[PDB]
């Protein structure tokens, strides 16, 4: 399409994909070393 | 721990070609072993020569399930990530 | 300043930094000894140098 | 409407304009050889509208000297009309004539005696149909060259990594590149009444010896069917002399690989009309050079076209743009830089050849005639072009 | 940054097959990224400025 | 790394740097590398890439690997496109991300 138009930089950027907002833990001390 | 498979592929398939003869414009990374024209008895020497050029050891519970060319470039690239642990 | 009159040192040569090619041929004879995979296009990777 | 100028115009008219048109593209457009758009338009801000006097580059150019490619064009024309049909060994002979004469050769320094004499043409010719012209006349035979030569300039080797291949040094050059897709409107005039497979058989042999893959030999064939196509045509019938219908008939028959019809189609449905610009500064600095910038960068690679497909769709991009005003049209396809001798001589060709001669103006001719051609060059290419609408042998 | 992000934005498929290619090979050739980015049909810019 | 500083490398096994860098910092690695590159081969007349890689000797970061003309620019002119398509390749990878 053209998305691309509608960027607005006020609104926040966001791209057409959906959000890989993925992510996992372990505690903090197994994801510092 | 990262593996380039682009290069895993091309060796699988070179060795593919060389063994069962046809040439390798052929042999496509989805080609099934069936119609190649391989028959069980050398979709095993087909493992031992993969074995063999690679120097590493296949996992066997997984290596009963292998059926396209895209499993044995997987199968082999899993293996040789895991290597120093 | 002394030695820059007549007769003491009267010519000075300027020898410069190579260039792609000069940098080709440098490097196709530091692979006469060692061992080199031989098909190498010496003269892209002397241009980047 | 469009231009007027005369009603439909004659037979000879139509040739000598050719040749003319495709003379002054070539001497105008001749100093900005190999770079891109936006230099060539800040360098020249009140516009590209007349010749240049000062050329400093490594092969510099005196004032209103053509280059090598108008050299075996008009050569081509001159062999064509002499031995009455297109036949190889004799355009052969009298493209090496005109591109050994008049030059210079110099030696070389090596330890062993290694004689790599370097034939230094005095004009500016390209390198793939310099090496081509020099094996020729080397006494190797004229027509297995195109073998030996696209894997002797396959100097590119591996040129492992290294993408950007923006320096034009890099560009694929050999048997698919405009060499011979340049000298092929004298030819597509020829034969305007002719029929497809003789046009296509003539083409042919006009490039069996430089360019036998399929690409170049493509491009030629587009640029002849075009320039018949002109030539057959009229520019008075609103009806028949349109874009439109042009780009049709050459995709329908014309067309054969497939980039080359991808290429046109998207030249095709893309199409635009220029208004009539008389001040350059401001159309330098507009939107509608800046749509006909974006579609070059589509229909090229960074603002080269060396691919015979390339080539033919650029041509006829700068050709059709400005459907009405053949100055306007040359001019056009000179500030784009890049390939700017060939593509300028190639549209100023098939500008005459439609229209005729009553467009080229005054200082044009004036400079053609005060150059280092002289009277001399000048008479020899409108005589050349005379001799040439009365052949239809065989 | 506008231009930036135009430049990718209309280059959205070329842009996510390279990244794909680098994420799974490693390291990659300029002649490699060329070949990639030219199969998914890649825009260039009209100049510079 | 130079004191009790540090904090680029990634491979050491000590509290600051991790073992094996976690996958989702190299796919973002592999996004800024992919856009920075994208945007060098856009660009008329920039440098030629040679190489891309994604994090070499563990470090943190990706590295794109340009070689350049030096019979063009002889080591001492700068125009002003070149410039603006510099800014903008810098700022390719932030955009991408």
């Amino acid at each position: 399409s053209n998305w691309w138009a509608s960027i607005n930089r006020k609104t926040g950027i966001r791209g057409p994909d959906p959000a890989p907002a993925e992510e996992h833990t372990n505690g903090p001390a197994r994801d510092i070393i | 721990a990262a593996v380039d498979k682009a290069k895993v592929l091309e060796d699988v398939r070179s060795i593919i070609s060389t063994q069962l003869g046809t040439e390798l414009e052929k042999v496509a990374p989805e080609a099934k072993f069936v119609d190649l024209g391989a028959d069980s008895l050398d979709t095993v020497e087909i493992m031992m020569a993969l074995e063999e050029k690679f120097e590493i050891a296949l996992e066997e519970e997984g290596a009963e399930k292998i059926a396209t060319v895209q499993d044995a470039a997987d199968m082999i690239a899993a293996q040789i990530a895991a290597k120093g642990n | 300043s002394a030695l820059i009159r007549p007769g003491r040192f009267d010519r000075i040569i300027y020898m410069p930094l190579p260039d792609a090619l000069g940098r080709a041929k440098i490097m196709q004879v530091h692979a006469r000894n060692k061992a080199v995979d031989p098909n190498i296009n010496w003269y892209e990777v002397a241009r980047a140098m | 409407p469009a231009w007027r100028g005369p009603g439909e115009v004659g037979d000879e008219d139509k040739a000598v304009g050719c040749l003319l048109g495709a003379a002054v593209g070539n001497v105008l457009a001749a100093p900005y050889q190999g770079d891109r758009h936006f230099e060539v338009i800040r360098l020249r801000r009140n516009g590209v509208t007349d010749f240049w006097k000062y050329d400093i580059g490594a092969q510099p150019v005196q004032y209103g000297q053509y280059t090598g490619d108008f050299a075996n064009l008009l050569a081509v024309a001159t062999s064509l009309s002499a031995s009455r049909g297109v036949e190889p060994a004799h355009l052969l002979g009298a493209l090496t004539r005109a591109y050994a004469e008049g030059g210079s050769s110099v030696e070389v320094e090596d330890a062993s005696g290694g004689s790599s004499s370097g034939f230094l043409p005095a004009r500016r010719y390209s390198p793939y149909d310099r090496l081509v012209m020099d094996a020729v006349l080397a006494g190797t035979d004229p027509l297995k060259v195109p073998e030996l030569a696209e894997r002797y300039l396959a100097e590119t080797t591996r040129r492992h990594a290294s993408s950007s291949s923006d320096r034009p040094d890099r560009e694929p050059h050999g048997p698919s590149d405009l060499g011979a897709a340049a000298r092929a409107a004298p030819i597509g005039l020829a034969y305007r009444r002719a029929g497809g497979e003789r046009l296509l058989a003539a083409v042919r042999r006009s490039l069996e010896f430089s360019h036998p893959t399929p690409l170049g030999l493509d491009a030629a064939h587009v640029v002849a069917a075009a320039a018949a196509w002109c030539g057959r045509q009229q520019p008075g019938d609103a009806v028949g002399a349109t874009p439109a219908a042009l780009l049709s008939h050459l995709l329908n028959d014309v067309a054969v690989t497939a980039e080359q019809c991808g290429k046109l189609r998207l030249l095709r449905d893309n199409l635009f009309q220029l208004d009539e610009v008389t001040d350059w500064r401001a159309f330098y600095a507009g939107p509608q050079w800046a749509r006909l910038t974006a579609l070059f960068s589509r229909l090229s690679f960074h603002g080269l076209a060396t691919a015979g497909s390339e080539f033919a769709s650029v041509v006829l991009l700068a050709l059709l743009s400005s459907w009405g005003r053949p100055e306007q049209a040359v001019i056009v396809a000179a500030s784009l830089g890049g390939h700017a001798p060939a593509t300028a001589q190639t549209v100023g060709a098939l500008a005459g050849t439609l229209y005729g001669q009553s467009w080229v103006p005054e200082r044009w001719w004036r400079g053609l005639g005060e150059g280092v051609e002289g009277e001399a060059g000048r008479e020899a290419v409108v005589q050349a072009g005379r001799a040439l609408a009365a052949v239809e042998l065989a | 940054e506008a231009k930036a992000m135009y430049g990718l934005a209309i280059n959205w498929r070329a842009l996510q097959a390279l990244t794909q290619a680098l994420l799974d090979r490693g390291t990659i050739t300029g002649k490699e990224v060329a070949h990639i980015l030219e199969s998914n049909g890649v825009i260039h810019f009209p100049d510079p400025y | 790394t130079a004191g009790d500083g540090g904090g680029l490398v990634g491979g050491e096994g000590v509290e600051g740097s991790p073992d094996p860098i976690p996958p989702q910092l190299r796919r973002a690695v592999s996004v800024y590398e992919a856009g920075k590159a994208l945007l060098a081969y856009i660009t008329p007349d920039y440098e030629e890439i040679a190489r891309v890689s994604v994090c070499p000797l563990n470090v943190l970061t990706g590295f794109t690997l340009f070689v350049e003309d030096e019979d063009k620019n002889v080591n001492a002119i700068l125009t002003r496109s070149e410039l603006e398509g510099r800014m903008v390749v810098h700022l390719a990878g932030r955009c991408a991300e």
